[PDB]
């Protein structure tokens, strides 16, 4: 039956196995699935992806604010940020990000290597579909990988609202082990699988409700195995079914509350609004981004 | 007074038989929407497909100066219902055509306001 559904999320109990990482052999790789006529994989995977958002307990304020790191195509143009864009409330504040020039249906677009990136306010959800394809590389050790997702475990940390939520593309080779560790400071976390894309170990790792500090102790390097263990062991069948079904789409703009609020204020009571998608915890003030600029002289 | 003039020079290249500008990035939608032209979220028709603004605009998607003297984009940050005959050319579609200031129909394809 995850046909019908937008992907496969892992299933807790490969969660709670201590696995050692083997190398991943899909069963259906290199198939592909049928699109809807004119539709790119990637309006596909993130449509699914944004479906099974709508299934966790996302904070949704009024004046939200989401950021998409990863954004630009080989085709110079931002197919996700589109779908983030139809899938949010009109009126959401969306800011996107590439390493390479494209033009986007962002409200702020910032080209360049992700740690130029710097904002002044938090966030209510953090989209990452940053990925090196250089990182597959099946004839050495696969190793926790550093780089974007260096940056990515800081800003999370550093900026990202209480009870916020991500979603950070992962791969078989593109990894972190820290990023998972990070997954324990949410009130619930899982690796989504699109159906759309079941033939690749891609998944997103999802934390859902941030929570600021541990409620889980969590070994990355033992995720990732635990991972692609449950990838190795459950083949999934590619479908695109849930892409003709768009009437119950767009996020709920569950006017969710938003607190300033200090470190001795977090009580119990609060860490439980949280928990639940009930709060959202920073400033709201005025959005502000920038990205660094390297300045040099190379005449002489 | 030298200006560089895109619209006319994709008119040209398109009369002249080159391809259209692909890549338009086209939305999953219901397409039971109110098939207006230019929308904040997908509002094709049984008779329209739904596209990104600014993968369909030409001076988005040319990296040139928009006519608008505040530079101002009509289709960034927004939706664009297509003619599902006409969405093999999406960027050509909107540059030629021009939308109802009354009732949001593109003229010729869904304003009725002139009968
Ligand atoms: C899988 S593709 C993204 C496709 C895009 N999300 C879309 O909607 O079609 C991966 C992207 O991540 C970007 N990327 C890789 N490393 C990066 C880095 N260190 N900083 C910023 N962007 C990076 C690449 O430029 C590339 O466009
Ligand atoms: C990222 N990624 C995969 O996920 C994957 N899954 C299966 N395979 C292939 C099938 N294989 C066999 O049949 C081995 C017989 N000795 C092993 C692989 O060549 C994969 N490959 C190549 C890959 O790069
Ligand atoms: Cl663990
Ligand atoms: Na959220
Ligand atoms: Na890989
Ligand atoms: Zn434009
Ligand atoms: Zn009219």
């Amino acid at each position: 039956s995850q046909a019908w559904q937008p992907g496969v999320a892992m299933p807790n109990l490969y969660k709670m196995q201590r696995m050692l990482l083997e190398k991943c052999d899909l069963q259906n790789y290199g198939d592909s699935a049928t699109l809807p006529k004119g539709i790119m994989m990637n309006v596909a995977k993130y449509t699914q992806l944004c479906q099974y958002l709508n299934t966790l307990t996302l904070a949704v304020p009024y004046n939200m604010r989401v950021i998409h790191f990863g954004a630009g195509s080989d085709k110079g143009v931002a197919p996700g940020t589109a779908v983030l864009r139809q899938w949010l409330p009109t009126g959401t504040l969306l800011v996107d990000s590439d390493l390479n020039d494209f033009v986007s249906d962002a409200d702020s677009t910032l080209i360049g290597d992700c740690a130029t990136v710097h904002t002044a306010n938090k966030w209510d959800l953090i989209i990452s579909d940053m990925y090196d394809p250089k990182t597959k590389n099946v004839t050495k050790e696969n190793d926790s990988k550093e780089g974007f997702f260096t940056y990515i475990c800081g800003f999370i940390q550093q900026k990202l609202a209480l009870g916020g939520s991500v979603a950070i593309k992962i791969t078989e080779h593109s990894w972190n082990a820290d990023l998972y560790k990070l997954m324990g400071h949410f009130a619930w976390w899982t690796a989504f699988v699109t159906n759309v894309n079941a033939s690749s170990s891609e998944a997103f790792l999802i934390g859902c409700n941030y929570l600021g500090k541990p409620r889980e102790q969590i070994d990355g390097y033992v995720m990732h195995a635990n991972y692609i263990f449950w990838r190795n062991t459950n083949p999934i069948q590619l479908s695109s079914y849930s892409l003709f079904d768009m009437s119950k789409f767009p996020l709920k703009l569950r006017g969710t509350a938003v607190m300033s609020l200090k470190e001795g204020q977090i009580n119990d009571m609060i860490l439980s609004l949280l928990s639940k998608g009930r709060l959202i915890i920073r400033e709201n003030n005025r959005v502000v981004i920038s990205s660094d600029v390297l300045v040099n002289n190379e005449n002489l | 007074a030298f200006a560089v003039d895109a619209a006319k020079a994709y008119k040209d290249y398109l009369a002249s038989g080159g391809q259209p500008i692909t890549n338009c990035v086209k939305m999953l939608c219901t397409h039971t929407g109110t098939g207006q032209a230019i929308t904040v979220t997908p509002e094709a028709n049984m008779d329209q497909e739904s596209f990104g603004g600014a993968s369909c605009c030409l001076y988005c998607r040319c990296h040139i100066d928009h006519p608008n003297p505040k530079g101002f984009c009509d289709l960034k940050g927004k939706y664009v219902q297509i003619p599902t005959t006409c969405a093999n050319d999406p960027v050509g579609f909107t540059l030629k055509n021009t939308v109802c200031t009354v009732c949001g129909m593109w003229k010729g394809y869904g304003c009725s306001c002139d009968q």
